[PDB]
């Protein structure tokens, strides 16, 4: 054949530390399916926020927003433990079906995005241009997500490791521990990648007593 | 490993 129909650019959903992440490939023929099992990001979360986009850029933030629901009444657990499948379905006309259920609770939320919804073709070519043309330094930001969500997930962690240690962990280290963690959640928010995780070498450093309890 | 979703 000469022509048929496919839907034009990545399709996807934001994750933690503002990424898409793909569901969808651009240029895949429609009608197509796919599925993808996700979890929290912190401990303790109730819900999770799914944001639907359509782009081939890496910060979530540059792509095209096709509209976003919550998925409420997850049990509160630790961080990875639920079981998020996450659906994108194209039918035959274009209209996208997106729907999150959760698997141990079973709660379960949707919404249904039109054919004429995203961007016109255009602003597909200059999507396609502009990710050309900003690859490394996607790539980059990429890295340094990857890095923030190590260094966020060791920061709760370490909170927790310290509260699970109430008294049998020294005054002393307490404090250096505390200091290291102030340090890295300053060095989170910046955009060095190395500084993030030399900041966490230097709070694994003091940690050594902490690990020993554990 | 496994992506993960904020709230």
């Amino acid at each position: 054949v000469l022509l048929l129909d496919v839907t034009p650019l990545s399709l996807g959903i934001e994750t933690m530390g503002g990424v898409m992440t793909t569901l969808i490939a651009k240029n895949t023929t429609i009608p197509t399916k796919h599925s993808q099992v996700f979890s929290t990001a912190e401990d303790n979360q109730s819900a999770v926020t799914i944001h639907v986009l359509q782009g081939e850029r890496k910060r979530a933030a540059d792509n095209k927003s096709l509209g976003q629901f919550n998925l409420d009444g997850i049990n509160p657990a630790p961080r990875g433990m639920p079981q998020i499948e996450v659906t994108f379905d194209i039918d035959a006309d274009g209209i996208l079906h997106v729907s999150a259920k959760d698997k141990n609770s079973g709660k379960e939320q949707k919404i249904t995005i039109k054919a004429s919804s995203g961007l016109n073709e255009d602003e597909i070519q200059k999507m396609v241009r502009d990710a050309e043309a900003n690859a490394e330094a996607d790539r980059k930001f990429e890295e340094l997500v990857q890095t923030r969500n190590q260094g966020d997930h060791l920061l709760h962690s370490t909170r927790k490791q310290v509260e699970e240690a109430g008294d049998k962990l020294p005054a002393d280290d307490k404090t250096a521990i505390e200091s290291a963690l102030t340090a890295l959640e300053t060095a989170l928010k910046g955009e060095d990648k190395a500084a993030i995780e030399a900041k966490m070498q230097e709070l694994a450093q003091v940690s050594q007593k902490l690990m020993e309890i554990a | 490993n496994r992506l993960l979703l904020t709230g």
